[PDB]
């Protein structure tokens, strides 16, 4: 089920046998805990600068 | 923009300004990567040679953090509608590649079915550019982002005096005096998710700026999202 | 950037110049959509404030009722 919260993905969250199934943007990697996206990049898309 | 507020320093990286050959911004892009601007397929309609300068908060002063890279090659939608603005999109490739720098990175592009799901069912969304800031004001010596709410479709097909298009999406406010305007076209429509932004849409047109009843009206870029990857491929 | 006179705006884009409302009116069937534009497309032009027709004859954007001047050269 994504539709709880967004099945707790930070980007794409995805249903693949009634499992959710994270992704991410070009830049981004998900991370090992399936849930969040790690930039592969220094200007990963989507995150403003002053960082 | 009409009401909002100058985007802080780090705040709209992935705007860009479209620029004539008097240095005079005229549109907006979303930089999409090194080598990619968005824009709306109707700000080059006129034509004649014009650049893109990246990095740009305020235009009465160049001041570092600026870049123009020239337009190597611009793809229009081939079924663009002057008469109504449908299939308002097109990408430009620079010959030159940007620079990725504070205040100057990317917009994301969403997963067409996440972004109809997930992102433009969010409330809001933020439009943003250097446009005019009232409806018969002046163009904005500065970057501004205005965030406005979804309006739903019926309501935004009723509202318009004019077709609204499944290439095309409604956004602002009924009433408050705050839209995006002229200047504004071309621009980003990014909607964030989790600090997080997607570009959800393109400054198309609009019936006045803020004009009660009346909503702006974007292109719905998660309706060209496959076009614009071929887009990319134009070799 | 033209001077603007007394009743017309300054349209900075220009764009807006093609919808104004003709004295001798009889309207298009669907307005120049340049109006509908949100790019700064065209170089600034003084055109009508909301609420003023332009005198075809006389350069001018009045009231409604003021639509009436006779030309003639010599
Ligand atoms: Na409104």
């Amino acid at each position: 089920l994504c539709s709880l919260d967004n099945g707790d993905c930070d980007q794409f969250c995805h249903e693949e046998q009634n499992s959710v199934v994270c992704s991410c943007a070009r830049g981004y990697t998900l991370a090992d805990n399936g849930k969040a996206c790690i930039p592969t990049g220094p200007y990963p898309c989507g995150k403003q600068t002053l960082e | 923009i009409v009401g909002g507020q100058e985007c802080k320093d780090g705040e709209c990286p992935w705007q860009a300004l479209l620029i004539n050959e008097e240095n005079e911004g005229f549109c907006g892009g979303t930089i999409l990567s090194e080598f990619y601007i968005l824009t709306a397929a109707h700000c080059l309609y006129q034509a004649k040679r014009f650049k893109v300068r990246v990095g740009d908060r305020n235009t009465e002063q160049e001041e570092g953090g600026e870049a123009v890279h020239e337009v190597e090659v611009v793809i229009k939608h081939n079924r663009f509608t002057k008469e109504t603005y449908d299939f308002d999109i097109a990408v430009l490739r620079l010959k030159t590649p940007i620079t990725f720098r504070m205040n100057v990175a990317p917009a994301c592009l969403p997963e067409r079915d996440w972004a109809e799901s997930t992102l433009m069912t969010q409330k809001t969304g933020i439009v943003s550019g250097f446009g005019r800031t009232h409806e018969k004001g002046r163009q904005s010596t500065r970057l501004k982002m205005l965030e406005v709410p979804y309006v739903d479709r019926n309501s935004c097909k009723l509202s318009s005096s004019f077709i609204i298009t499944q290439n095309m999406f409604c956004a602002g406010y009924d009433t408050k005096q705050e839209d995006a305007c002229q200047g504004d076209s071309g621009g980003p429509h990014v909607t964030r998710f989790k600090d997080t932004y997607f570009v959800t849409g393109i400054v198309s047109w609009g019936e006045g700026c803020a004009r009660k009843g009346k909503y702006g009206i974007y292109t719905k870029v998660t309706a060209f999202l496959k076009w614009i990857d071929r887009s990319m491929k134009t070799r | 950037y033209p001077e603007c006179g007394e009743n017309e705006w300054l349209d900075d884009c220009g764009t807006q110049k093609p919808c104004e409302a003709k004295c001798n009116e009889e309207p298009p069937e669907e307005e120049d959509p340049i109006c509908r534009s949100r790019g700064c497309l065209l170089p600034p032009a003084c055109v009508c404030k909301d609420g003023f027709y332009r005198d075809t004859v006389i350069g001018d954007c009045v009231r409604e009722e003021e639509c009436d001047q006779h030309e003639i050269i010599h």
